[PDB]
């Protein structure tokens, strides 16, 4: 699954619904802390919209967990995330992934 | 008579240049490998570009109904409004 | 002579090693720009894919006032049925 | 200044895409001195797009529209019809004239 650890506290009231987009930055690592991606180095915030499959299963029920302003830690297990193929060059098979994420606003 | 020191000097210039080899030889067997990775990196990155491909695709292919059944059911509230 | 043989043996050594040392200096190189070129496909692709997520986004936002449009269509044409 | 269009092998004459229609195409694309930077052949894997939902670069929507199912032809495409001044480092160059080799397969 995916566990949600609290880096900075959000407003605690606004949690995004199916069919909103969340814009965010986000750095993305493996379980040693290597960086493999990072929305803030392109200096471009990330968006998608919740619950139309469009990012991975540990996104979709971590960043719902989330207040607007929140920024979390995301540890993700295999099985939400790339599982046993993983992706050649950029992450292993059967790798959990941490992501350190934070919810901007919605739209 | 000076000919055993030139040896000598020629065997330690031997070592030098088999150190130096070396020094080559692993610098780029280490870039080898980050090509390698890079390489996987980029066959990588063009399927996930393909299945947000095949995204847009499907998308694009509902859009195509709701279009088709918004068209028609304005036309029957046109017809309707007359009426 | 004694050493005639071996500094022959030396010479050789050393020529055939030097040669080594020089195409792995060369192949490092090449590599190495290699590599950076790689590496700039690997963000281009990367921006690529970025877009295409993008227009996937779009293509929900769409679906979205499509399918809401459709819905208040619907409505109307229901309360036109009625009233 | 746009795409020209030149059959490699022909079609069935008859039966053209209409924008909404999904094209299953082969393609392989080359820069203007022939060197290749992609093919859906190498991959085993025909491509898919749907005309006239700005899916693919204005050279392929007006040259796969004017080809019909079986037509192979060659795309030359301009600049302004592809990806212009910027390119896509380590891939197309600046002002780079893009060649495809295209086959529309079927229609779906
Ligand atoms: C492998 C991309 C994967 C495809 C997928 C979509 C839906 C369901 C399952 C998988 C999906 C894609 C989404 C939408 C496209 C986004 C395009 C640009 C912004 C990304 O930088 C892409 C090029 C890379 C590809 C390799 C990935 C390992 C990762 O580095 O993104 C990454 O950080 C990640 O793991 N990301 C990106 C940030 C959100 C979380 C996660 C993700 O869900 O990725
Ligand atoms: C830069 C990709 C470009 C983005 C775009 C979308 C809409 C409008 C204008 C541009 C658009 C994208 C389409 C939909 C995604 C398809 C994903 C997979 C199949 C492609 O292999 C992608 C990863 C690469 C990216 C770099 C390109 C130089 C080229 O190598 O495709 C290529 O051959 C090309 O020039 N292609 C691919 C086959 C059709 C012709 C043309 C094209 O229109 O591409
Ligand atoms: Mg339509």
């Amino acid at each position: 699954g995916v566990q949600v650890e609290t880096i900075s506290p959000g407003d605690g009231r606004t949690f995004p619904k199916r069919g909103q987009t969340c814009v965010v930055h986000y750095t993305g690592m493996l379980e040693d802390g290597k960086k493999f991606d990072s929305s803030r180095d392109r200096n471009k915030p990330f968006k998608f919209m919740l619950g139309k499959q469009e990012v991975i299963r540990g996104w979709e029920e971590g960043v719902a967990q989330m207040s607007v302003g929140q920024r979390a830690k995301l540890t993700i297990s295999p099985d939400y995330a790339y599982g046993a193929t993983g992706h050649p060059g950029i992450i292993p098979p059967h790798a959990t992934l941490v992501f350190d994420v934070e919810l901007l606003k919605l739209e | 008579p000076r000919l055993q020191r030139e040896l000598e000097r020629l065997q330690a210039a031997l070592r030098q240049t088999e150190a130096r080899e070396i020094e080559w030889r692993e610098k780029a067997q280490d870039l080898a490998l980050s090509l390698a990775q890079t390489k996987a990196s980029v066959s990588s990155l063009q399927e996930v570009a393909m299945f947000l491909q095949a995204s847009v695709l499907e998308r694009d292919s509902e859009q195509q109904r709701l279009q088709d059944e918004l068209e028609l059911t304005r036309r029957a509230l046109e017809k309707e409004r007359l009426h």
